[PDB]
């Protein structure tokens, strides 16, 4: 789920940039720092919209650097358990289906698929299908999935989804 | 402690002088842009002393009161005796 | 007790794990079944046991291997059969290969003895409850209640579970206590087919929990009791310190790689070419790291290790990493933001871009203000030397053009 | 020798004679070996445990005495002389 | 190779081999002294 | 740094921004005598030092 939240980050500055363009290099470093990161407490950080304020930096004794507390408003994508979201199928195989929700990637286990669906190794594009073949999900399809779990890996949370509930299928 | 009425001494203390000169010298040594004409000067401490006499050190002294508040003084707003 | 693991104090069988067969307190001797230690070279040369003991001082003890009757037949040794057991050199050997022998109780060790898992394999109730784990009450009046393991004990754990909307703590023993977890939550397996692994459970069957390993998208079913809940990530610490994370290794002389992932049995070592190949612990042998080296780059500037560089070209594009190992035409980069390959990848060196013979000899100073003095050269560069003077208690620096070595 | 013994400092050992001892009349400086001694391990099979001249001192070997101690082990004493000019 | 030592009592030079115990072959004395070096010794006369 | 640790008004170490110390006693390869702006040189104490 995408969110707009205000966060705070302290950027260290080498005395090299104690020049007229200091405030600009401060925000440039903030952008380079926070953008693209992921955290369990706040989820993925998609982009930095604005900078609310730059605090007065401090000179740390002995060290040359100056530290600035930079409060900033950013876009974050945090999923949740029990949440229905759209996803994009990117690879389909016999084991299951692999989808993407923004930066996150999801894998749908056989126990999360309705009993009508059955694995078919014989098909050239592997896919999930039932005998009626009313609904067919293949690569690049749009699906609606329920998030069942959250697992954080190397500062990168990954989620497992589900489509087992009613009305969750290719629309 | 609104800087409208700063109640601490308008003179830079000897401790403030010592620490400001040292901190600015370290900054110069780390290629911080200089604020005065260096004509034939190379030692970072001597350059920092020149900047102090010129009232050009880009540093603010934050003086904490016992009560917990503080006052911010630009290094150029203080009287330098020694 | 019968069928117990013990060890030996002295003798040629010392430091050998053994299993008890029978104990006779009256005779002060016990029977231990263990792996025989027999030397095949001795059988080939047909040496007497007494002669082996006479010259035992400089003779190495044989290793541990399962007894084979066919092997001795080829070597010419005599093998006798006595029912299930086999008699060889006045000792009874089992058909499987285990050696049955009797030894004094005093020599045998019966306290503080603990076999290893590897040892048990050759010879071939418990509970796992830790603080911070959710447990259920399978049996008893209060059923279908999940509580946290506040305390721990041995046979009778006597945990103080905290159930939902229940501030008070109850009392339950080990047998009544059961390990249960909810769907879609982290779970860790201390013991199992693939121990030390983490995954998420899509469902919880009554006795066959199903989880998916992060290592590979494959099912892993283990007993729920063996399962545990742990928000902490899987450490994956190696056993015995054979290697270390981010360490260069020489799988083959031409190809050199860095181990990026550590597992219980397999290894995922990243080679120079950038692909991922799986290997075992024994096969991979360590290689020293080039603490100093040289290379080349597109900019035609010197590059050393531990320098920040940008991959402007090559397999990767717009990628930043820190060099950890260097090769003639390859270099290993490090990072912390990269999920793939444990944060470590490899790119070509060129594609990367910037982002003594006189020592100890005796010399006569032949020119200058110290002419005539004599000394021993303690250190010499290509132009200047340090000469300890025989007469002045001082070591001086002298231009090498002012020295002549004194010959014997 | 550096092939067999392991813990050898970077000090030269060429001032020693074949008996492992320096000879009288040799100039010595701080961190110079004067008694070469190795202990066999339980760069292989030998650990250097040589005696070095005290750091910052210098002189000339005055005399070298070799004996057996009470328990019959070989035993050496080395006297180093240093001329001191008042300063 | 020779390793000549001087006996402390009878002043007799005599060969000694490493691992050979210290003992004068003439008088049996157990204290011996090494001979002066053959290296070049040069002093300023100051 | 060219003078090294043996000619008195010389230097003993080069410390690079990476933090690795280059010992100028065990005379190292001339490529390791290279100085750039980030580095520091542990020079011998000289006249006028405080
Ligand atoms: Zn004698």
């Amino acid at each position: 789920m995408f969110y707009h939240i205000s966060l705070e980050h302290e950027i260290l500055l080498h005395p090299r940039y104690f020049g007229p363009n200091l405030l600009n290099t401060v925000k440039q470093k903030l952008f380079t720092e926070v953008e693209g990161t992921c955290t369990g407490k706040y989820g993925f950080v998609i982009a930095v919209t604005t900078i609310d304020n730059i605090g007065a930096g401090v000179i740390q004794p002995g060290r040359g650097f100056v530290l600035y507390p930079v409060k900033y408003k950013a876009i974050v994508f945090r999923p949740f358990k029990g949440e229905v979201v759209d996803a994009v199928v990117t690879q389909v195989n016999k084991v299951g289906l692999f989808t993407e929700i923004g930066p996150m990637s999801c894998f749908i286990s056989r126990h999360s698929i309705p009993s009508e669906m059955e694995f078919d190794p014989n098909s050239n594009p592997p896919c999930y299908k039932t005998m009626d073949e009313d609904i067919v999900i293949q690569q690049d399809d749009e699906i609606r999935l329920k998030i069942v779990g959250t697992r954080v890996d190397k500062n990168d949370i990954f989620a497992i989804g589900s489509l087992m509930d009613d009305y969750l299928g290719l629309v | 402690q609104a800087n409208q009425k700063r109640i601490t001494t308008p003179y830079m203390t000897k401790y403030e002088r010592a620490r400001v000169l040292g901190t600015r010298a370290l900054q110069i040594a780390m290629c911080a842009p200089v604020m005065v004409e260096l004509e034939g000067e190379t030692d970072p401490l001597l350059i920092a002393m020149k900047e102090l006499k010129a009232r050009k050190i880009p540093i603010i002294i934050r003086r904490y009161l016992p009560d917990g508040s503080y006052e911010d003084w630009g290094v150029d707003e203080l009287i330098i005796s020694d | 007790k019968p069928k117990s693991w013990v060890r030996l104090k002295r003798g040629i069988y010392k430091d050998d794990i053994a299993q008890v067969d029978y104990v006779e307190p009256s005779q002060n001797t016990i029977s231990l079944k263990m792996i025989p230690r027999i030397d095949y070279d001795r059988i080939k040369a047909r040496m007497s046991l007494k002669d082996w003991f006479a010259k035992r001082k400089k003779f190495k003890r044989p290793p541990q291997r399962l007894f084979d009757a066919e092997k001795i037949r080829s070597l010419g040794g005599d093998v006798a059969s006595d029912g299930d057991f086999l008699i060889f050199e006045g000792n009874r050997y089992s058909r499987k290969g285990f050696l049955f022998k009797s030894f004094a109780m005093s020599a045998v060790i019966t306290e503080g003895v603990k076999p290893t898992l590897s040892e048990l394999e050759k010879f071939e109730r418990e509970h796992n409850f830790q603080p911070g784990d959710n447990v259920e009450v399978c049996e008893g009046e209060l059923i279908n209640l999940q509580g946290k393991i506040l305390s721990v004990d041995g046979n009778k754990i006597t945990i103080m579970p905290k159930h939902e909307d229940l501030k008070d703590m109850l009392e339950f023993p080990a047998q009544e206590l059961r390990k249960y977890f909810k769907m879609g939550d982290h779970v860790k397996v201390i013991a199992g087919r693939f121990e030390g692994d983490t995954g998420l459970i899509v469902r919880v069957e009554e006795n066959f929990v199903i989880l998916f390993s992060d290592l590979t998208m494959h099912e892993l079913k283990v007993l729920p009791r063996d399962l545990q809940l742990c928000s902490e990530t899987a450490s994956g610490v190696d056993v015995g310190g054979q290697h270390e994370w981010g360490e260069l290794v020489q799988l083959d002389p031409q190809t050199v790689g860095v181990i990026v992932r550590l597992e219980r049995e397999t290894f995922q070592v990243l080679n120079m070419y950038g692909k991922v190949v799986t290997v075992r612990h024994q096969a991979v042998t360590r290689k020293k790291d080039n603490r100093f080296a040289v290379a080349l780059d597109s900019e035609q500037n010197n590059i050393h290790v531990k320098d920040i560089v940008k991959v402007i070209d090559g397999p990767h594009s717009g990628r930043e990493g820190e060099i950890r190992h260097l090769f003639r035409s390859f270099a290993f980069l490090h990072c912390k933001k990269l999920v793939e390959n444990g944060g470590m990848f490899v790119c070509k060196t060129r594609h990367l871009v910037l982002a003594n013979e006189l020592i100890g000899q005796t010399v006569r100073i032949s020119q200058g203000p110290y002419k005539g003095y004599i000394g021993v050269v303690k250190d010499a560069t290509e132009s200047t030397a340090r000469v300890e003077l025989h007469s002045t208690c001082q070591t001086i620096s002298v231009d090498r053009q002012r020295l002549t070595t004194v010959g014997s | 020798t550096r092939e067999t013994c392991q813990g050898m400092r970077h000090a030269i050992y060429d001032k020693l004679d074949d008996d492992g001892l320096i000879a009288p009349g040799v100039r010595v400086s701080g961190d110079d070996v004067i008694i070469g001694k190795t202990v066999t391990l339980p760069r292989y099979t030998k650990r250097d445990c040589s005696t070095f001249l005290r750091t910052s001192e210098t002189g000339i070997v005055d005399q070298v005495m070799v004996t057996l101690n009470q328990e019959g082990y070989k035993f050496c004493k080395i006297r180093v002389r240093s001329v001191r000019i008042p300063q | 190779q020779p390793m000549i030592y001087i006996c402390g009592e009878c002043h007799t030079e005599n060969e000694i081999k490493s691992r050979d115990p210290i003992r004068c072959r003439e008088c049996g004395y157990r204290i011996m002294y090494k001979k002066r070096t053959k290296r070049l010794v040069v002093f300023d006369a100051r | 740094v060219r003078r090294g640790n043996s000619q008195y008004p010389g230097a003993k170490y080069i410390i690079r921004d990476n933090g690795d110390r280059i010992d100028l006693r065990f005379h190292p390869k001339p490529s390791d005598l290279h100085l750039q702006t980030g580095y520091k040189v542990e020079r011998h104490m000289c006249d006028g030092d405080i």
